[PDB]
């Protein structure tokens, strides 16, 4: 069984958590209980084959930006997550995409953009702007709900695809 | 005079040992009183019985979520929550007690004590007290905990109250 090293990176409550909970376990609670460092792991048959997933579950907790670099070096591929209303966590992205380029020093490392707890009405990123900065990135965009599971396996598991793509080159 | 304030820890329900604690009221009141008050359960809720969720070696022993019991709870005596009453005190090294939050004015029951120096807290955590007796205690709870916190024996403050 092949084993992909999926690592969830993104500012402080935009939903990191819950979203890999959601996944793992298939609950959700409202509840803040910020992050050091969790480790999960989940088998799953995506397009027809079992694939093991080992989720690194980081934290967002912004003094520690200049911790990040040893399990960069380790992930395989990278779920950024923004939440659809902080407006901070969106321009936070990009400063996770060049940290993770600088860290393996390359310009195409699997990563899907995730806008997560789109099932709130107070939306302050446009959809439109998130597709184009992904497009520039060259990456899927997939909005989730952790709360609704909206999007959840669609955003890990097409993580999972460009890993496998990845995998072949 | 600061008041002094006691806990008596235990690992899988037997006993440790005995950590006190002076209070710097005379800095910090309301944030002293806040522990003060929680540590002899006057108010029928508080300390006693509750567990130290995190433990880091090398750097803190954090506790004092009695609402859940899983590291997201606790309140204060004025409230869920009440604000950074000040950052006179510095995380200067091990001993210091001070207080968890989740962001600027966001105190309410859970606090650490630190095992090293922990400069890069300060000015973010109010600093309220330090161990007066029984720090090797608390160092003797690190045996307990992990890289990212969690415990691998159940730590709990089985009694707490003041020192005359
Ligand atoms: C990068 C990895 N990391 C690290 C870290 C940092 C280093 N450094 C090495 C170089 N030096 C100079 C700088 C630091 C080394 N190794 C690690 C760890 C062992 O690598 C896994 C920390 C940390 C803290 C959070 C998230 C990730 C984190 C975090 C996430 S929520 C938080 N802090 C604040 C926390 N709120 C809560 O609980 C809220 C829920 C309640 C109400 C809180 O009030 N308190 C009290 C003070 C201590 C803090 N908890 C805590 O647990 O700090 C852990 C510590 C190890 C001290 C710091
Ligand atoms: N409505 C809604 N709330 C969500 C959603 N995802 C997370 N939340 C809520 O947002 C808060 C933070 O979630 P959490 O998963 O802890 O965020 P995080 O990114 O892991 N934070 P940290 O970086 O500190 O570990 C919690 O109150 C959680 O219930 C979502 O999709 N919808
Ligand atoms: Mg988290």
């Amino acid at each position: 069984m092949t084993e992909y090293k999926l690592v969830v990176v993104g500012a402080g409550g935009v939903g990191k958590s819950a979203l890999t909970i959601q996944l793992i376990q298939n609950h959700f609670v409202d509840e803040y209980d910020p992050t050091i460092e969790d480790s999960y792991r989940k088998q799953v048959v995506i397009d027809g084959e079992t694939c093991l997933l080992d989720i690194l579950d980081t934290a967002g907790q912004e003094e520690y930006s200049a911790m990040r670099d040893q399990y960069m070096r380790t992930g395989e591929g990278f779920l950024c997550v923004f939440a659809i209303n902080n407006s901070k966590s969106f321009a936070d992205i990009n400063l996770y995409r060049e940290q993770i380029k600088r860290v393996k020093d390359s310009d195409d490392v699997p990563m899907v953009l995730v806008g997560n707890k789109c099932d709130l009405p107070t939306r302050t990123v446009d959809t439109k702007q998130a597709h184009e900065l992904a497009k520039s990135y060259g990456i899927p965009f997939i909005e989730t709900s952790a709360k609704t599971r909206q999007g959840v396996e669609d955003a890990f598991y097409t993580l999972v695809r460009e890993i496998r793509q990845y995998r072949m080159k | 005079v600061n008041p002094t304030v006691f806990f008596d820890i235990a690992v899988d329900g037997e006993p440790l040992g005995r950590v006190s604690f002076e209070l710097f009221a005379d800095k910090v009141p309301k944030t002293a009183e806040n522990f003060r008050a929680l540590s002899t359960g006057e108010k029928g809720f508080g300390y006693k019985g509750s567990c130290f969720h995190r433990i880091i070696p090398g750097f803190m022993c954090q506790g004092g979520d009695f609402t859940r019991h899983n590291g997201t709870g606790g309140k204060s005596i004025y409230g869920e929550k009440f604000e950074d009453e000040n950052f006179i005190l510095k995380h200067t090294g091990p001993g210091i007690l001070s207080m968890a939050n989740a962001g600027p004015n966001t105190n309410g029951s859970q606090f650490f004590i630190c095992t090293a120096k922990t400069e890069w807290l300060d000015g973010k955590h109010v600093v309220f007290g330090k161990v007066k007796e029984g720090m090797n205690i608390v160092e003797a709870m690190e045996r307990f905990g992990s890289r990212n916190g969690k415990t691998s024996k159940k730590i709990t403050i089985a009694d707490c109250g003041q020192l005359e």
